[PDB]
RNA sequence: CGCGGGGUGGAGCAGCCUGGUAGCUCGUCGGGCUCAUAACCCGAAGGUCGUCGGUUCAAAUCCGGCCCCCGCAACCA
RNA sequence: AGCCAGGAUGUUGGCUUAGAAGCAGCCAUCAUUUAAAGAAAGCGUAAUAGCUCACUGGUCGAGUCGGCCUGCGCGGAAGA
RNA sequence: CCAGGGCUACACACGUGCUACAAUGGCGCAUACAAAGAGAAGCGACCUCGCGAGAGCAAGCGGACCUCAUAAAGUGCGUCGUAGUCCGGAUUGGAGUCUGCAACUCGACUCCAUGAAGUCGGAAUCGCUAGUAAUCGUGGAUCAGAAUGCCACGGUGAAUAC
RNA sequence: CGGCCGCAAGGUUAAAACUCAAAUGAAUUGACGGGGGCCCGCACAAGCGGUGGAGCAUGUGGUUUAAUUCGAUGCAACGCGAAGAACCUUACCUGGUCUUGACAUCCACGGAAGUUUUCAGAGAUGAGAAUGUGCCUUCGGGAACCGUGAGACAGGUGCUGC
RNA sequence: CCCGCAGAAGAAGCACCGGCUAACUCCGUGCCAGCAGCCGCGGUAAUACGGAGGGUGCAAGCGUUAAUCGGAAUUACUGGG
């Protein structure tokens, strides 16, 4: 018929996804109830909740007016060129093709909406992958899971970086770590943590039956520059005292020990060791950096430990992908794309399973 | 709704511990014919 | 801050003392052996010797500074 | 130096067409109405609103103001 | 349904084959000795042209009469005399023939020139005991053209099994 | 654990909670043994000639790619299906297109079929420009072919050798 | 307790259906959700899951837990090794 009026129909394909999952509807309506709640005398008094709201009115704009004129542009970019292939004006028929990066930019600044969760997005990332235990049909799995998104991430750009390795007693591999370096790194694969699943023929045991085995690929960005000591002498109460005493009259008349008390925190630091005040304190100032940095790394801790009590509680839902090849089938169980294309999906062919998983998420 | 596993802490990683855990574990079918596929009386013992 | 030794492939040790061409075991990689793995057999690759500077025909080597590691000392009051 | 008037015009001026609208990082320094007005010196309010100074006239009407070179002082200067 | 590309891509590795490392050999000339098989929009002698692959003309035969199609090793004479040699043959450049709408990615063959690796082959491993092994040549199926593969026939013809 | 005994090591008397739904005995049919007896095959021994080394042909795993079609992938896959990928094959990839359709039966309507040539385009196709008319006693249609159309369906080298 | 009403009018549910143990097949889910007393069923043709059709077992009562005994001659004197 035509490639651009059917380049219109798959613009209409992108959208029709973001139509239904923000609810462009029930996400415009909710815009007309604030108006009336933002509409009011009495809201300088909570100047705060104003505040939150001035931009919250702001952010639901670029999700309803980009989708709000969209619809427009389905019926008006196709029309134009419909007009114009009858009288074959051929300055029309070059007016329509700008027409077509009307709506498409409008996606673009819908694709802002798709990236904008995260903080670390453009961050280069790691891609972890820990194989579970299975035998050795989960051993290879994990192989196979490996150079699945080793093949994709060289389809699309990126650069793929093989950190750390670990090979399988007899055959495939254990836990590989690669780092995909390059912008957007972390924020493609971000809706890739989570265990998959494979459901197989294996080839491995003698009577080879159906093992149903899973592999798990973890990934991190793992990139900072900020580390602080905060050795800061606005803290750290310095108290001189004299040693217990074995050297007669003079370590009993030197104020030779010190103690390194932090005042936010708390935390003592003493030291006797050496007979010169000089020497002491630089002792005291090295384990006071030592126990102040170890407490920063027990924090970096506690947020990671509750990080993972938002994880380990979900048990049968960190489950992504299930690969059932005895009847050549793929299974995204989160959103629900199904997919029986088993030999094309080995190719990377998984920019189905992010559009669907991504935006969704 | 929440899953007990069996590990009382948990560091550094959620998904990747949950890989070692018995939910997890590898299920093997027990196959219809061929090596270990003889059954007593099977589903229905009608003779 | 003192004194002595050390930093050599992925690991552990040689060689430095008295300068030129850096070695051994393990490991890594490839191929055989076996149904398959381990092991075994065979072949090959891999380190400018912490870093910078100086001297020298030539620096892993001799000397110096710094960073790092280990041991000793850090005393009479 | 005081006491009396104005202190404007487009301009809510382009941020990236969330909010500083003479006022956070925004840019740049326009031309006219002219005794006179900087798209700005400060306070202020999510923002505005509002009150003064810049600059200019009337007026009681004379000297006055800002630096530099220097003599001698002042504050900084709390112990048994 | 359709054109072009791809199944022929290329740092690597393996399996199965062909051809050699030479003198029981290569090359030059003359030349002896077979079986099986295929053939009609098919195979297509004699003759002429060409250094050739073939081109032109063109009977015979759908068949023990015709064509494919001089079988090659072998034999005799001569030469090279043990070197990377006249061993070996890849690769590449230039010039051509056939088939086919079409030979570029991607054909076969010929011609001229070029002419690498390879000098008896690590661990290890394979086939075979009679006209077998080894070694040389021809045909057919496939097919417009396109094999060292497959299938099949024939020539020469061992060694050892205590 | 407590009691008795012992120099000690321990001996003796002797539970429960919890957990599984089997543990065990003799015998029987097979398979297996670095068990025995007997026997066979190129299995070994005795030998000849090859493979791995070198170039090339072909296939495969990989890697790559828009795609490198799918399948075979211990022995018993790897010159395998393919008895032959320049188009075709072809199922693959990109792009251009048609959908009750390239192939099939039924129905109504309009026309014998068929032949020649031009324009546009990579082609598929679209638009035309000339021409003709075979069988019966339906002859206002049956028998053939072309074209449009809706409804049944057509089609699949799409999945499962589990 | 006995007589009268243009009146069937006011009165039927509950488990189970693989075997033990009376009682069969289709859709939906695909070792997930669930069933259970025991053996064990569910891995895309389930009579064992869920829901319907029928079927059975009982019935103003059924079904599930709980307790004792029986089956248990698995405490055996009757009656074992
Ligand atoms: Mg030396
Ligand atoms: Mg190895
Ligand atoms: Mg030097
Ligand atoms: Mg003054
Ligand atoms: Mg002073
Ligand atoms: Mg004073
Ligand atoms: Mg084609
Ligand atoms: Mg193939
Ligand atoms: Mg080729
Ligand atoms: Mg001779
Ligand atoms: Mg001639
Ligand atoms: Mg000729
Ligand atoms: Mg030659
Ligand atoms: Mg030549
Ligand atoms: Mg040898
Ligand atoms: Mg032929
Ligand atoms: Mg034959
Ligand atoms: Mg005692
Ligand atoms: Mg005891
Ligand atoms: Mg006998
Ligand atoms: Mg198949
Ligand atoms: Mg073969
Ligand atoms: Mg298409
Ligand atoms: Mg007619
Ligand atoms: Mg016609
Ligand atoms: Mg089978
Ligand atoms: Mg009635
Ligand atoms: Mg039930
Ligand atoms: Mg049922
Ligand atoms: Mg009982
Ligand atoms: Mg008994």
């Amino acid at each position: 018929i035509n490639p651009v009026n059917n380049r219109i129909q798959d613009l209409t394909e992108r959208s029709d996804v973001l139509r239904g999952y923000l609810d462009y509807d029930a996400k415009k309506e909710r815009l007309e109830e604030v108006n009336a709640e933002l509409e009011q005398p009495d809201v300088w008094n909570e100047p705060e909740r104003a505040q939150a709201l001035g931009k919250e009115r702001s952010s639901l704009e670029a999700v309803v007016d980009t989708l709000d004129q969209m619809k427009q542009g389905l019926e008006d970019v196709s029309g134009l060129l419909e007009l114009a292939v009858e009288a074959d004006d051929e300055e029309t028929f070059n007016e329509a093709v700008a027409e077509l990066d009307a709506l498409e930019e409008k996606l673009a600044q819908l694709e802002f909406r798709r990236m904008f969760s995260g903080e670390y997005d453009s961050a280069d990332c790691y891609l972890d992958i820990q194989a579970g235990s299975g035998g050795t049909e989960a051993q290879d799995w994990a192989s196979m899971l490996e150079r699945m998104y080793l093949r994709w991430a060289e389809s699309r750009g990126f650069k793929t970086e093989i950190i750390e390795e670990s090979e399988g007693e007899v055959a495939g591999i254990k836990s590989v770590t690669i780092k995909i370096s390059g912008d957007y790194a972390y924020g493609w694969l971000r809706t890739e943590t989570g265990v998959h699943r494979l459901v197989r023929k294996s080839p491995f045991d003698s009577g080879g039956r159906r093992h149903t085995s899973f592999s798990s690929a973890f990934v991190y960005p793992e990139v900072d520059d900020d580390i602080d000591i905060e050795i800061n002498p606005a803290d750290l109460r310095i108290d001189v005292y004299r040693t217990s005493g074995a050297g007669g009259q003079h370590v009993n008349r030197t104020e030779s020990a010190v103690r390194i008390t932090h005042i936010p925190t708390g935390i003592v630091t003493q030291c006797q060791n050496d007979r010169s005040q000089h020497k002491n304190k630089d002792q005291a100032m090295k384990q006071m950096k030592a126990k102040l940095y170890e407490l920063e790394m027990q924090k970096k801790n506690a947020e990671k430990q509750a990080m993972e009590d938002n994880k380990s509680d979900i048990g049968w839902g960190s489950q992504i992908r299930s690969y059932v090849l005895d009847d050549s089938r793929i299974k995204d169980l989160r959103t629900g794309v199904e997919t029986r294309n088993t030999q094309a999906v080995l190719d990377g062919s998984l920019d189905q399973f992010i559009e669907a998983s991504l935006k969704a998420g | 709704s929440r899953y007990q596993h069996t590990k009382g802490q948990i560091k550094d990683n959620a998904i990747e511990a949950l890989l070692h855990d018995p939910l997890f574990r590898q299920r093997v079918e027990k196959n219809k014919k061929g090596k270990g596929s003889y059954m007593r009386k099977g589903k229905h013992g009608n003779r």
